[PDB]
């Protein structure tokens, strides 16, 4: 029902790059030296008790 | 109960520390295996080594082969 109720971003038509959507996620996460790339989702550190 | 519940979950907590003890057991079953391995290296290397030194580790047990050639000049 989600899925015929909410209307989707790529049904409206744009025409310039500075008009696409705005990310939710916030660019500043991953920090370190020598750390080239600075988003990542995953990870398999393990789960405590 | 929940209890119960948390004792069984805290079983498994010291996985690393298992696994080093582990360690510990399979080296001590192979190491022993360094002494065969060390024997032959020595016994391929002592020809190449002086004269001074195949009597030392010996404790003066080895000496140089009497094949009936080389004697001292008159
Ligand atoms: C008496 C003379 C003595 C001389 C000796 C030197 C004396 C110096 C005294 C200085 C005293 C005052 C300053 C103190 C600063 C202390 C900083 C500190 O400890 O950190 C605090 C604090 C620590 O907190 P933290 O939580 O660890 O934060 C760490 C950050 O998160 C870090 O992570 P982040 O995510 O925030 O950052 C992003 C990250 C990741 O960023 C990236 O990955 C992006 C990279 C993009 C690169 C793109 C490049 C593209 C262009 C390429 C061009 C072509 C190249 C290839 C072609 C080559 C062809 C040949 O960026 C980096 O990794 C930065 C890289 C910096 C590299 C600089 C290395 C310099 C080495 C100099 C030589 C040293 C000797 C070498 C050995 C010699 C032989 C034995 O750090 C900070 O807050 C940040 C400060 C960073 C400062 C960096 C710059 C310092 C410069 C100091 C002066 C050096 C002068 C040297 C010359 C002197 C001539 C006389
Ligand atoms: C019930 C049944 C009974 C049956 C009847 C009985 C059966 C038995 C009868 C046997 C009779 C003898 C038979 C003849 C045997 C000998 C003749 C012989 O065989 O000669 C070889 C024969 C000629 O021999 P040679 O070269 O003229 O011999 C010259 C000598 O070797 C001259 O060598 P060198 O002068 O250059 O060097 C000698 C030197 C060599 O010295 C060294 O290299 C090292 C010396 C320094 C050692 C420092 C040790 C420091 C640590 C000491 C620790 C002490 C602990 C004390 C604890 C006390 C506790 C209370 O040794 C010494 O100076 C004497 C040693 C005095 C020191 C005492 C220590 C000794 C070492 C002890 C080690 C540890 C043992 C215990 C270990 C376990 C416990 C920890 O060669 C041939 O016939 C070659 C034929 C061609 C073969 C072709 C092979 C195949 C080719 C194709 C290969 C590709 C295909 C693959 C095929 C693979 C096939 C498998």
């Amino acid at each position: 029902l989600e899925e015929e109720q909410q209307r989707k971003h790529l049904d409206q038509e744009v025409t310039d790059v500075s008009q696409l959507v705005e990310p939710v996620s916030s660019p500043h996460q991953t920090e370190g030296w020598f750390k080239r790339l600075r988003y990542w989702h995953y990870k398999e550190t393990a789960e405590p008790t | 109960s929940r209890a119960v519940y948390a004792k069984l979950w805290a079983s498994t907590a010291q996985y690393t520390q298992r696994r080093h003890y582990a360690w510990y057991q399979i080296w001590s079953r192979v190491i022993p295996w360094s002494v065969p391995w060390g024997i032959f290296a020595m016994w391929m290397v002592f020809p190449a080594m002086p004269v001074e030194y195949r009597q030392a580790l010996t404790f003066g047990i080895w000496q140089k082969p009497n094949i009936g050639t080389h004697g001292p000049d008159p």
